């Protein structure tokens, strides 16, 4: 089964009560599907997921016929603590009605504001972040070893906004370092990661102080600088 | 006007291996890179990073059963036809977008004390962006 999902990066803003997802069922086949919406930490360097009600989804579960576009109704259930940013992911659970078979499962991130901090892709929003001098991702970056002998990156996060980091380069004009294994890409606010990095990027790294991430969280790609701990 | 609001459309728009029943004595192949396959399609200007990972099926140690007996066989599944790539269970592996370019998310799989008809499993496919 096939689904439109519009915005891919949607988000509440501090004075909204609601925001809207669209799932549209693009296949000739009819579809049913389970909707929630999980709090999200990356506690423990690790990424983590809590059943959650600041958040209530509208339908949980929906049939979907083929062709047809459905709302869904992201609730804010109380005003969020004042100048935080909240994580969560919207999982799209698509239900089922010698082989072995596939369940789909999707998955978006979604982010709500309190008083004083927005998500900065409305003009609204934007002008009420240029007074939060926090409101933005402030990576730091070092490398350490396992007792195992694995190399990884840890990324943290000191900003009260994630980002999305698309590539590592080691200077403003240089070329992407080769991350080779192991996803990455979110660093949430007021956290820290750790990738998994091959051998070939420990060295490359670490042979510079600064490096330079590109990120989406915002309107447009950007350069953010990441610095040494 | 304002900023692009970018949305996509997910897969897909399964893994038939054969028979387990017996003796084989080599890698059982099966692919689906079968009612079409999955692919994530985006429409901004910029490319989109995305993730997939797969479970370890129904009994987490991605094992088939015969339904009629306790009758068990393991696979795996892997990104590329090579089978270097394991999609190893729960953990994500990085996709790209190409702007107005489909991206497939392949999946090939494969696989003696003789089992003897028909064994199944379902794979969970989580897509996270």
């Amino acid at each position: 089964a096939t689904f439109l999902i519009w915005p891919i990066y949607p988000k509440i803003e501090a004075n909204e009560k609601a925001t809207a997802v669209w799932l549209q069922n693009t296949g000739k086949t009819d579809a049913m599907v389970q909707i929630r919406v999980f709090k999200w930490n990356q506690d423990g360097l690790k990424d983590n997921y809590s059943e959650q009600s600041e958040i209530i989804p509208s339908p949980p579960v929906a049939k979907i016929k083929a062709g047809e576009k459905h709302m869904l109704r992201l609730t804010k259930s109380v005003n969020l603590p004042d100048g935080k940013e909240q994580s969560y992911r919207l999982i799209v659970d698509e239900l089922p009605i010698s082989k072995v078979s596939f369940q789909m499962r999707y998955s978006i991130p979604l982010f709500a504001y309190g008083k004083g901090i927005g998500s900065g892709l409305t003009e609204e929003s934007q002008k009420l972040n240029a007074k939060n001098a926090l409101a933005k991702p402030v990576l730091q970056w070092s490398v350490r070893n396992n007792q195992q002998g694995q190399s990884e990156l840890y990324l943290k996060n000191n900003g009260q906004k994630f980002a999305r980091l698309s590539a590592l380069k080691t200077s403003k004009t240089g070329n992407d370092i080769s991350l080779g294994k192991a996803a990455f890409g979110y660093v949430l606010s007021n956290s820290t990661v750790k990738f998994a990095i091959d051998q070939s990027t420990a060295h490359e790294l670490a042979k510079t102080s600064k490096i330079y991430g590109v990120d989406s969280s915002g309107i447009k790609q950007e350069l953010i600088e990441i610095t040494k701990m | 006007h304002h900023h692009h609001s970018t949305g996509c459309t997910v897969g897909g728009s399964t893994l038939n291996f054969g028979k387990t029943s017996g003796t084989w004595n080599n890698v059982l192949t099966a692919e689906v890179a079968t009612g079409g396959n999955i692919s994530v399609t985006c429409d901004g200007t910029d490319p989109v990073d995305f993730t997939v990972a797969i479970d370890g099926g129904e009994r987490t140690d991605r094992t088939l059963k015969n339904t009629a007996s306790a009758d068990v066989v393991a696979y795996n599944v892997y990104r590329d036809a090579a089978r270097t790539n394991l999609y190893v269970v729960n953990q994500p592996q990085q996709f790209t977008t190409v702007s107005g370019q489909a991206t497939a998310v392949p999946i090939f799989g494969a696989i003696n004390t003789p089992k003897a008809g028909d064994y199944k499993d379902t794979l969970l496919v989580t897509v996270n962006f």
